[PDB]
RNA sequence: AGAUAGAAAAUAGGUGCCCGUACCGCAAACCGACACAGGUAGUCAAGAUGAGAAUUCUAAGGUGAGCGAGCGAACUCUCGU
RNA sequence: GAGUAGCGAAAGACGGGUGAGAAUCCCGUCCACCGAUUGACUAAGGUUUCCAGAGGAAGGCUCGUCCGCUCUGGGUUAGUCGGGUCCUAAGCUGAGGCCGACAGGCGUAGGCGAUGGAUAACAGGUUGAUAUUCCUGUACCACCUAUAAUCGUUUUAAUCGA
RNA sequence: GCUGUAAGUAAGCUUUGAUCCAGAGAUUUCCGAAUGGGGAAACCCAGCAUGAGUUAUGUCAUGUUAUCGAUAUGUGAAUACAUAGCAUAUCAGAAGGCACACCCGGAGAACUGAAACAUCUUAGUACCCGGAGGAAGAGAAAGAAAAUUCGAUUCCCUUAGUAGCGGCGAGCGAAAUGGGAAGAGCCCAAACCAACAAGCUUGCUUGUUGGGGUUGUAGGACACUCUAGAGUUACAAAGGACGACAUUAGACGAAUCAUCUGGAAAGAUGAAUCAAAGAAGGUAAUAAUCCUGUAGUCGAAAAUGUUGUCUCUCUUGAGUGGAUCCUGAGUACGACGGAGCACGUGAAAUUCCGUCGGAAUCUGGGAGGACCAUCUCCUAAGGCUAAAUACUCUCUAGUGACCGAUAGUGAACCAGUACCGUGAGGGAAAGGUGAAAAGCACCCCGGAAGGGGAGUGAAAUAGAACCUGAAACCGUGUGCUU
């Protein structure tokens, strides 16, 4: 789903991201204490981050290249 | 930062012994130190903490089947908080 | 090859000259389920998750090489090709026209 | 042990002996330390005596 | 020697990290292939008797030894006369 | 070989209970052994053997309901204790350097390295397992911030220092 | 359709192209040459800068901070200049690893053979170390030959177990010629120099700037006269710009039905078919026609080796005289002591190393196995150089009168692992249910392990220690004996 995240701005992926650690850390501590019943809800949210960080590093892949 | 250190929360016959009183119990990266801890603590929660302990475990052996094995390496912190109340719902 | 839901007929076993639509492929390794194709009598338990048990009378996989796909126009046994239809691999009945396969 | 100059250094081969029982020997060169002008600034280093024969400045 | 306009003073608030911490340790968790009569540094070490950390009995505290039940021959072993 | 040798120093008896099963497990009474120790600590070493439930194939020189065995889940909390942090001995390394067929050996300045020197917390309570660590009480050592009751050429000072 | 092995039960993902498969890119914790300091690798403790945090301290993040090298500036002793020496900055400079192979060097055994043993042999072997490169070494004649020169090198066959060397014992052991693989010659010093930078007075000269030409028909300058192809594999040396096949995903791909026995046919029987495909492997048994394929054909976004060119970049070609000049110095070579060459300081001429000596410059020097005289050949003492050649950790495709679990790797199976040892090291044993897990619903004895029915299956003395199941060995019956 990676359309959108290059069409973002580049200042609220860091948002997006930090909203994705919290949220991701509330589901595996509400997992921990047996409130989760909802796994596929974590691998998909790793997924989320891990294109979020990788489209982050391709933004900043342009000023090294171009300057 | 801040929130990747707390891997989870630990809930037995002990840690809730210890939640009766004011003491919450977690398990912690193993590459962090009391005030890390404390920080990242009063930083999710919005708690005051007062003190913080930690203690090293060592990997366990455990056989599965065949093949021998060993656990993963523990770290593990004791908050004594004093107003504020972490809630593990 | 066969598809996911397609009428076969089956030459090999106790179970010749007899039709009936496949109902799940497993392509790892190459056995379709085919409906009242080998039929099994397995013995299930008495378990949590199933309150009971008995025989059940289950349908076992066969091997790919054990079915074929009928002419659609006059439901003669036929191998399968294909034909690029605006580049698309599309299935042949390979003694007639076109073969349909939508479900 | 090599001269700065030559790069006569040592060998090796054989103490032969009447029966023609050999040892191994060895021959080196006739170092000698000598101040001589490397790259200018003055350096003592080991030259052969065949290198001094004709052609060394101390 | 230098270095510098600064805090000591008689307070009141805060901050103090990493590692070890269980368990055995004259021992069935250690070195001896063994739940082995061997070896394994140091600390505390009570009462009666005594010169004594000797000896016999006992306190604090541990323990009854991972095979037994008979019969009480020969013959070995340990012990008394 | 043979159902033979062996069953690895020693004091057990009995009532009750548990179980498919008990000389062998749990409780109790009596008896006995140690007691400059078979007692309490703490090192080295071993690493989970520690604790609570459960099991009985195997391991326990017999049996076994038992365990240092197996399965499940737990358990080690320090500014002050021992180290790191501070110091150095014996040794080990050693920039440059000396010597060396190559390899490399030696060695200065300097580092590393306790078995030593210097360093601030005591008592009581506490669970099944931890406690100069946790909690109650009372302390102490460093460090920082606010304030200072006037120390006073900031050379000297209230006093800063290799 | 998928979420590895790994079963599962759980939450899910996917035709909106995911899953998967290739190409490319990004992330890539800690230790290790290990490089900020230390250290019992996978751990501790920091300086500096910059940021986060806190009222501040503690705390954290990211760069950076090893040692050498070279280059460049600072500064600069004992000492006067100046040198050590210090202090910085820069740089994909060096380190380490490995294929147990191959290659070139440095160093260098021994058991053994001589039916003893010392010379000699094993042997320049093994083991060490230092370099490498994908190949390396060697290489364009001071070379063989009495030729009519293969006209550089290497490598293969033969010469030939010949010539020879050998306490002439053991035993070592060529080379030339000839037949083949391969089809490469190339640059610098020296003379000399237009011009110039520096001491000289431009008379003499210095230079690396550069030209010059590099060879025995004796080559070159010299003086004449004369005229503008190469190549990045040596022969200077860089890199854009177009194509061409091939390779790191893939695609299409002919033609079979019936009966019989069976648990199932591919078998048997009958009738067909295809073949540029009857290689091969699967499939419930033995399949050219069922499946995966095969012959044939087709096919890359990309990232690569490779190659045609177009550029591009380089650039003098001869003759004739020959008066002078030049043609590789502590060198050749000799003596002493050693090694090497099939050949034992020896004739060692051929050739090296240590130690002393020590030459010629064409009207010269070296070689032709003591050797010389004459003849013939060559022209040292500077350098570069592809091919034929050696080997396989790999990768790709395939082959085998090679092994089929005491074999074949040690290892078909979580193997360099159990285990053993302080350590170097040493090192195992262990494959097979069935077609399909259909892996035995229930009942009965038993605490359980087991079992006995019933059911699954062709078969359950195929029930998980599971295909076949021998012998040793242990039992239970008994016919005949004692």
């Amino acid at each position: 789903k990676a359309k959108e995240i290059r069409d973002l701005t580049t200042s609220e992926i860091e948002e997006q991201i930090k909203s994705s650690k919290e949220e991701l850390f509330n589901l595996r501590f509400q997992l921990a204490t047996g409130q989760l019943e909802e796994t596929a809800r974590i691998r998909t949210v790793r997924k989320t981050i891990a294109r979020l960080k990788t489209v982050a590093r391709e933004r900043e892949i342009e000023q090294s290249k171009a300057n | 930062e801040a929130r990747d250190i707390l891997k989870r929360p630990v809930i037995t016959e002990k840690s809730s012994e210890a939640m009766a009183e004011d003491k919450y119990t977690f398990d912690v990266d193993t590459r962090v130190n009391k005030t890390q801890v404390k920080m990242a603590v009063e930083e999710i929660f919005n708690v005051k903490v007062a003190s913080v302990n930690i203690m090293n475990y060592k990997p366990k052996k455990k056989r599965m089947g065949r093949y021998q094995g060993y656990t993963n390496k523990r770290r593990k912190a004791i908050v004594t908080l004093k107003e504020g109340s972490i809630d593990l719902f | 090859h066969i598809k996911k839901g397609d009428n076969v007929k089956v030459i090999a076993g106790k179970d010749k000259g007899k039709e009936g639509k496949v109902i799940a492929t497993l392509p790892k390794k190459d056995r379709v389920v085919v409906e009242g194709v080998n039929i099994m009598k397995k013995h299930q338990k008495p378990t949590q998750l199933n309150p009971e048990g008995g025989i059940l009378e289950t349908e076992a996989a066969i091997h790919v090489s054990n079915v074929q796909l009928l002419d659609p126009k006059t439901n003669e046994p036929t191998r399968v090709g294909y034909k690029f239809v605006d580049g698309k691999k599309v299935r042949i009945a390979k003694k007639s026209g076109e073969e349909i396969k939508s479900n | 042990k090599q001269c700065f100059v030559t790069g006569r250094k040592a060998s090796t081969g054989n103490r032969r002996s009447h029966a023609l029982n050999s040892t191994k020997r060895r021959w080196n060169a006739n170092l000698q330390k000598v101040r001589i002008l490397v790259d200018g600034k003055p350096k003592k280093v080991w030259v052969s005596a065949r290198a001094l024969k004709s052609g060394k400045v101390t």
